[PDB]
């Protein structure tokens, strides 16, 4: 079975940095594309991070463009995530995706379980 | 088959006049003894009709075009003609309504057909034993994405067509309102009268199909009979109207049917019956409408200024204004 | 066609962004009956929904897919990011960017012709000056919203010309005949008296007009006969009267029908009861 | 002349009765049974004028 | 505001708005409005105050 | 920040919601010493959900 586990989640200021973790298992790690997805209070779904199947193109979404960073692992086959220079609108629900991949003009994001994140002070 | 005619000869466009046929019911509404006047795509009254006949190596089937809807007759005794090709420039890029009633049932295939340049059906070996076969499939052999196809039910199989006298005759007017064939047909085999199309019948619809091309030619299908290489075309003729917004009166009668019909602008008299509502018109003096001089073409008149406006310094500015205070940039 | 709508559970759905009727309104649709229902399924950009409707112009009503001015039907659009995007962008969705000129409605455009630019023939390639009129979509789901793929379907309905095809969720019930009553034959409302009429309808027929335009003879859809709709309710009331000062007895003259109600004496210009 | 004055009077007023005057359509009972009643109003306010 | 603003004019006048009782004259401090508040131009607002 | 007509968030979905064509003015002060509990004034009940 496909298991997408995520950790590393919790309370930072406005201003820190984040780093999370998403323990992906039962599939073939570059034959799904991986994109990382938040979910605010009072709000709905919206991705904040894509990367390709070889990792080769990393590309955000404008409201977090030039402040995260994704990244891959190419030997345990986990997705992670840098956030860096954080604000506090960005409250939200961090959950991690997978696509399906299948003959480019199907999506299927195998939708994770999510890790909690708080942005106060 | 490439093959193209054996004995295909030009011949001059002749002409006869259209009488008053091509009247077709303008909507599904019951009517019953009023004068109705409507306004569409009608074939003007007294009009010359293109007289394409297949007559004993001397015929020709062009490319016809298609300006706003055409009228469609067939004066036969011996199903020959079939269908239309349609379209702009004559490709796969269009579709093509076939009725290939082939004297079993009516088998009418509206595909993408694969295109054909000289095409032709034919029934042949009539010295004996001929039955009406045919094997000469040629105006149809495959057919990509096809759209559409209908069977209706059969039909008076009319093999008996009496030598010399006009009886067996058909009607039907093919036309195209945003993406919509009006068909309309009116199959009326005439009495023998006076030897002649004359008097009056209407049209009425039969299909309406969802197609959405652009239409700007068309051509018609063929056969071949004879009591094409000892063959040639098969005595029957067809004529070819072009429809043009008229306006029409229509005397309902009784039972509902479209009995006698006017057209307005033909003559003044008939202007006339138009502007009263009624097709008798008393003695006196009536007032029909306003001369209009035509208007020959457009002249645009704007003075000589080639410099353009500073649309890149106000659109694309980079010290910009505020709310408080805002510029009013004079063009 | 040949089916029944139930336009309400396509409507209370709350999963659809712009759900906007334009001949109709989106609450009787589940009464009202129609002859052909056509839906037009393409998926655009995310603002270009916009440019779906009778009369807008730009570079999708313009150039690719018109709607008419008379149109009657609904728009159904519903944003499907997480169905039709791809972390590439998903170049399996084209549109036309260049066309000679306007499109007429309802009119697909599947040419392939490039587009002559300047005024050097393109013989087939691309080029300066020779653009190809199809471009793609970009559909990445880390796109803003105006760039997000939308799946839109124009559900046009073909209303009053015709025998219906297509009729909403309604349970029919017996006929009455030569009794005032409050019908509905298969989508219009009237009040009357229905007869077995002598009308001959063609069969592509279903509605007898007078010389006002309205309805008056119909054809039954469940049994295929025709009837006749003859209007309740003649006449006008008028009281006869001597002096206030006199009496107060009246008299009460029904003017031009027959004693339906209901001395009672049917005087020529009516009934008359009460004298 | 009086008879066919006082007709030709009547024959006008009811063809009258066939005419959109800007709304929709003539018939007022298929304005009534498409359109919302706030919708209605408006296309019935032109027939009424 | 002060008063009724009409159509294509602009109000550049450096009078200091008083809305109390307390005459300020052109200076700031107990109750001396000043309605001319600043743009923050940062790009960490959300989309619908850009 | 969520008392507004046509927003979402938990103000505005769950327990309250505002008209577009609000007149009026929205009053609210300092109250934290007129409400608040030592341990908590659990005693204010409300459906979060
Ligand atoms: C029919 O054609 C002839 C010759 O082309 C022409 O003289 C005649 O006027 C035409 N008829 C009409 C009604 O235009
Ligand atoms: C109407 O139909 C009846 C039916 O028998 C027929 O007798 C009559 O001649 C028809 N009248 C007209 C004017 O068509
Ligand atoms: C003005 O800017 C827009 C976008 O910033 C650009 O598309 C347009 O071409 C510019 N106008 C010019 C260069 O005249
Ligand atoms: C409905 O049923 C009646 C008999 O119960 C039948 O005559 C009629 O044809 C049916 N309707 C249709 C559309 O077939
Ligand atoms: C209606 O009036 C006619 C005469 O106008 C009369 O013969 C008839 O009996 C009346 N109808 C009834 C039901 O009494």
């Amino acid at each position: 079975q496909l298991q997408l586990v995520e950790s590393g989640g919790g309370l930072v200021q406005p201003g820190g940095s984040l780093r999370l973790s998403c323990a992906a298992s039962g599939f073939t790690f570059d034959s799904h594309d991986m994109a990382w997805v938040r979910q605010p209070h009072g709000k709905g779904l919206e991705y904040i991070a894509t990367i390709t199947s070889v990792g080769s193109n990393t590309y955000y979404s404008d409201s977090v463009k030039g402040r995260f960073t994704i990244s891959r692992d190419n030997a345990k086959n986990t997705l992670y995530l840098q956030m860096n220079s954080l604000k506090p609108e960005d409250t939200a629900m961090y959950y991690c995706a997978a696509d399906l991949s299948t003959a480019d003009w199907r999506a299927n994001w195998a939708k994770g379980q999510g890790t909690q994140v708080t942005v106060s002070s | 088959q490439c093959v193209n005619l054996t004995t295909r000869t030009q011949l001059p466009p002749a002409y006869t006049n259209s009488f008053t046929r091509g009247v077709y019911y303008p909507d599904k509404v019951f009517r019953s003894s009023v004068l109705h006047s409507t306004q569409d795509l009608f074939l003007p009254f007294f009009s010359n009709v293109t007289w394409f006949h297949a007559i004993h190596k001397r015929f020709d089937n062009p490319v016809l075009p298609f300006n706003d809807g055409v009228y469609f007759a067939s004066t036969e005794k011996s199903n020959i003609i079939r269908g239309w090709i349609f379209g702009t420039t004559l490709d796969s890029k269009t579709q093509s309504l076939l009725i290939v009633n082939n004297a079993t049932n009516v088998v009418i295939k509206v595909c993408e057909f694969q295109f054909c340049n000289d095409p032709f059906l034919g029934v042949y070996y009539h010295k004996n034993n001929k039955s009406w076969m045919e094997s000469e499939f040629r105006v149809y052999s495959s057919a990509n994405n096809c759209t559409f196809e209908y069977v209706s039910q059969p039909f008076l199989m009319d093999l008996e067509g009496k030598q010399g006298n006009f009886k067996n005759l058909r009607e039907f007017v093919f036309k195209n309102i945003d993406g919509y064939f009006k068909i309309y047909s009116k199959h009326t085999p005439i009495n023998l009268v006076r030897d002649l199309p004359q008097g009056f019948s209407a049209l009425e619809p039969l299909v309406d199909l969802p197609i959405g091309i652009n239409i700007t030619r068309f051509q018609t299908l063929l056969a071949l009979h004879r009591s094409s290489s000892g063959w040639t075309a098969g005595a029957a003729a067809y004529y070819v109207g072009y429809l043009q917004p008229r306006t029409f009166l229509l005397k309902y009668n009784e039972n509902g049917t479209i009995t006698d019909a006017v057209d307005c602008a033909l003559d003044p008299l008939s202007e006339t019956k138009c502007t009263l509502k009624s097709f008798t018109v008393e003695k006196g003096i009536y007032q029909t409408s306003n001369f209009r001089v035509q208007p020959t073409e457009s002249i645009v008149r704007f003075p000589n200024i080639t410099n353009l406006c500073p649309f890149g310094e106000v659109f694309n500015a980079t010290r910009f204004a505020s709310v408080y205070a805002w510029n009013r940039k004079r063009i | 066609s040949n089916c029944v709508a139930d336009y309400s559970v396509l409507y209370n759905s709350a999963s659809f962004s712009t759900f906007k009727c334009y001949g109709v309104s989106p609450t009787k649709l589940n009464d009202l009956c129609f002859t052909n229902v056509y839906a037009d399924s393409f998926v655009i950009r995310g603002d270009e929904v916009r440019q779906i409707a009778p009369g807008q112009t730009g570079k999708i009503a313009d150039y690719n897919y018109k709607l008419p001015d008379d149109f009657t039907g609904c728009v159904i659009a519903w944003n499907s990011n997480n169905l039709d995007s791809k972390v590439g962008g998903n170049y399996n969705y084209l549109y036309r960017l260049f066309r000679k000129s306007n499109l007429k409605p309802f009119e697909r455009d599947i040419s392939t012709e490039i587009y002559q630019a300047g005024s050097t023939p393109c013989n087939g390639v691309e080029g300066f000056n020779c653009y190809f009129p199809l471009q793609s979509y970009g559909f990445q789901p880390t796109n803003g919203v105006g760039y997000q793929p939308y799946r839109v379907v124009v559900l046009s309905f073909e209303l009053l010309h015709a025998p219906a095809t297509v009729c909403g969720p309604k349970k029919s019930t017996n006929l009455v005949k030569n009794k005032c009553v409050n019908f509905n034959f298969n989508g219009l409302t009237g009040t009357g008296v229905l007869t077995e009429s002598n009308k001959k309808f063609l069969p592509f027929q279903q509605f007898g007009r007078d010389i006002a335009d309205t309805t008056d003879a119909v054809r039954d859809p469940q049994t295929l006969e025709i009837l006749d709709i003859t209007p309740c309710s003649f006449g006008g009331v008028s009281v006869i009267t001597p002096g206030t000062n006199t009496s107060n007895q009246v008299a009460v003259l029904y003017q031009d029908v027959n004693c339906t109600e209901v001395n009672v004496f049917q005087t020529r210009a009516g009934c008359l009861i009460g004298a | 002349d009086v008879v066919n004055q006082n007709a030709q009077a009547l024959n006008t007023l009811v063809k009258q009765l066939s005419s959109n005057f800007g709304a929709i359509s003539s018939v007022l009972n298929d304005i009534l049974s498409r359109l919302d009643k706030v919708e209605a109003e408006v296309q019935i306010d032109r027939l009424i004028t």
